[PDB]
């Protein structure tokens, strides 16, 4: 997207979200990142939402195909096709974070956001891998993100909370550590609860929304 | 088990 | 898809439908058609379902963008991008029907099915065109399909009914002939009603389903 | 106005 203005890429990404054209949205935000300037809070969310939708559809298709595969060579071949496509999207996101979003991210808000993304897309890679190094790459990204968020953000910060939510899902679904997942979700929920009294009504709504996701998982896991 | 919908 | 077996393309199209990978499904069925053999009843449905989903998502995005456009040049540029993509899909379908599905379709079931498709994709082209020749191409395809279905199929045949449904939507939405649309829907519904007594329970379910769509439109239009 | 969902 080298010939389009940065601002035009951002505006078209917003249009593609409204039209549910998430591949277009991801392509627009990839071109925006490749302009070389750092991303604002809003632009980070556009980047995240775009690729989360694209890879989410790939993961959902991969699970359908893998389920049929478990239950000629066509099923395996086509699952391999979707798997390769998924890994390509994950590799593209990881490449944007490595070149050069993370190294230019100095504020805690931006750095935790990019490191949480990095943990997520190694996690998605780990879901289809057949593997230990990919799992450890996810763990390492999540861990650095947690260490920063616990030093630099209040317990109710939505990025901190969503990071802990996904790290707990990593522990449960990927690392075969359900007890660590349950412990992380409960401690995150309890510290957030104790910090709600500091929030305005709108921040209270953001935080209690994600806290409920933590509770939903705990209800499922216990 | 639900991650951030996002 | 020249190097994949016809049967493998069909089986992968079915897999892509299950995984809601409709672009893949359309690509698989395009390759199947390009094998040069005629399509069975089931394979025709796969072809139709695949492209109907792909163009349906394009039409839905185009309407969002056109609505914003009516309410810099980015909005128009991006609507033009989606519009071009839509027209390309419609042109690809029309090309498959012209080369050589329709000319090899001798049975009424296959010929009406392909001519209804042809009316549909000129209709979709007409929705974004700014035009008279495209509307007349849709009209001509629908008309030939109706003339055959009224000679060769019972009034309750689901392809006959769906053809009349879409032709009535053409009259209402495209040709600015709401009275012709209302007249076609009512007469189609009444002739089908009088023919239900001939059907088994499963054929009765197929027919009454589409008849209800005719009723829904009539409730909207009157 | 609804066409065949298909
Ligand atoms: C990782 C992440 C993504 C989005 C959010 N968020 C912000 C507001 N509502 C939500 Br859900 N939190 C964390
Ligand atoms: C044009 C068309 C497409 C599908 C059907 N159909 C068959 C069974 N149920 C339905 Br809806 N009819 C017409």
């Amino acid at each position: 997207m080298g010939s389009m203005e940065r601002a035009s890429l951002i505006q078209k990404a917003k249009l593609a979200e409204q039209a549910e054209r998430y591949e277009d949205m991801a392509a627009f935000m990839k071109g925006a990142v490749e302009k070389g300037e750092e991303l604002s809070c809003e632009e980070r969310n556009l980047l995240s939402v775009a690729y989360k939708n694209v890879v989410g559809g790939q993961r959902a298709a991969w699970r359908v195909l893998s389920s049929i595969e478990q239950k000629g060579p066509e099923v395996r071949e086509y699952r391999e096709k979707v798997e390769t496509e998924l890994q390509g999207v994950c590799d593209t996101v990881l490449g944007l974070l490595d070149s050069h979003l993370i190294k230019e991210a100095g504020d805690a808000e931006s750095r935790v956001f990019y490191l949480k993304m990095k943990g997520d897309y190694y996690r998605y890679l780990a879901e289809v891998a057949t593997k230990k190094r990919i799992i450890d790459s996810a763990r390492s990204a999540y861990q650095e993100a947690m260490d920063i968020s616990k030093k630099e953000m209040p317990p109710t910060n939505p990025i901190r909370l969503g990071l802990a939510l996904n790290f707990s899902v990593f522990h449960y679904e990927i690392a075969n550590s359900p007890e660590e997942a349950i412990s992380l979700a409960k401690t995150t929920f309890d510290e957030a609860m104790a910090d709600l009294h500091t929030l305005s009504e709108d921040s209270y709504k953001d935080s209690t929304l994600i806290m409920q996701l933590l509770r939903d998982n705990l209800t499922l896991w216990t | 088990a639900g991650s951030i919908p996002g």
